[PDB]
């Protein structure tokens, strides 16, 4: 017995993942980010998304 | 020329505010500037 | 490197370098440097 699962590594990963499964069915096609920084300028939040 | 005329004490004193008020002012430039946009570095503690 | 131990002058860091290594103002240090050699007619030293 096989499993397949989509989600993501817990942290950004799981966003990301969580917005495919959301808003798209699976076999579907699109662009996500590898890399995800906080601004050096016109940040406070130390939150990114 | 104001630092020469120090008697140890006052030289020990002045060594001590003068890091210490350095590594305020060299720190918080370090986070402001210079420091690699990768880390979140936003405030001192972050630094640290 | 000349250096000038002259009551009446500001000179180089070395001169600051005697001051705090002495712990002497200017004047005294003239003194102090008359009392070191009486034929010296400017205040120079030969830094040797």
């Amino acid at each position: 017995k096989l499993r397949i699962i989509h989600n993501g590594y817990e942290g950004q990963k799981r966003n990301q993942c969580n917005l495919m499964n959301k808003y798209g069915k699976l076999g579907d096609k699109f662009i996500v980010y590898t890399s995800l920084g906080v601004n050096p300028n016109n940040s406070s939040n130390k939150l990114m998304f | 020329v104001l630092t020469a005329g120090l008697n140890s004490q006052q030289a020990n004193t002045l060594h001590a505010f003068l890091d210490e008020s350095r590594s305020a002012a060299l720190s918080t430039y370090y986070i402001r500037q210079v420091a690699k946009a990768a880390a979140a570095i936003k405030s001192r503690d972050d630094l640290y | 490197e000349e250096i000038d131990l002259n009551s009446g002058s500001t000179g180089d860091w070395r001169k600051t370098i005697l001051k705090r290594a002495f712990n002497i103002d200017d004047v005294s240090l003239f003194r102090l440097l008359k009392i070191t050699d009486h034929d010296n007619k400017d205040g120079k030293i030969k830094n040797n």
